[PDB]
Parts: structure tokens; sequence; C-alpha cells
């Protein structure tokens, strides 16, 4: 499913 | 202190391999921060379930060399009870501004 983006 | 917390008993808020379905399940209609840990459908991989202003928000957990986390420089933890313990006190903020809370309260605290 769709998750959150954490960037680098 | 926060020798006292529920976040100590890993069954508090590890629930296996349930899927995102399941963990929708648990926790709707809890209070912001009440959160779950669990496999992902990315065979392999975990993920953090957690209330955010009222929805729902699914996370994935990296697992490195150095540790599990949610993103880099911070993939540090030994365990999924050591990251559980960091994010108590670590709003999760830092790495999405979408994300201010905290892994407060284990869906069976």
């Amino acid at each position: 499913g769709v998750y959150v983006k954490m960037p680098p | 202190g926060s020798e006292d917390l529920p976040h100590h008993d890993e069954k508090t808020w590890n629930v296996g391999s349930s899927n995102r379905n399941k963990a929708e399940n648990l926790l709707r209609g809890k209070r912001d921060g009440t959160f779950l840990v669990r496999e992902s459908s990315k065979q392999g991989s975990y993920a953090v379930s957690v209330v955010v202003d009222g929805e729902v928000k699914h996370l994935v957990i990296n697992k490195t060399a150095t540790g599990y986390g949610f993103a880099e420089p911070y993939n540090l933890y030994s365990s999924l009870k050591e990251l559980v313990l960091h994010y108590q006190h670590t709003s999760l903020v830092q790495h999405n501004d979408s994300l201010n809370v905290t892994l407060a309260y284990p869906v069976y605290a």
C-alpha cells in the first residue's frame, strides 16, 4: 500500500 | 519515569504479521498517537501504523546494517523495541511534517 514518504 | 511505560512490553504494540487492513481495524476510533508495529506487505519489512489527526498513517521501517529506522541517517535501532522506545519521546515530524506525533499509546496497552 501507500506509505508516508520519509526523505533522508 | 519512562520505565513505567507499556511500550517495554513488546506485546502491547507488536501485532506480528497483521496486514494493513487489520491495522486499520485495530486503530479505528483510537486517540492520536495510538500505534502498532507489524509486518509490511513488502516481504521482510516492518511497518508502523499510527493515528495522526484522527487518521491512520502507515510508515515503512527500513533495516540496514546499522539497524532499523524510518530514513537515513536514523537507521540506528538494534530492535523494534529500541525504535519504539526512541519514538515514544521523539516526534516523527523530523521525517515528515504531517507526522507530528510520538508513538504514544500501544494499541494493546
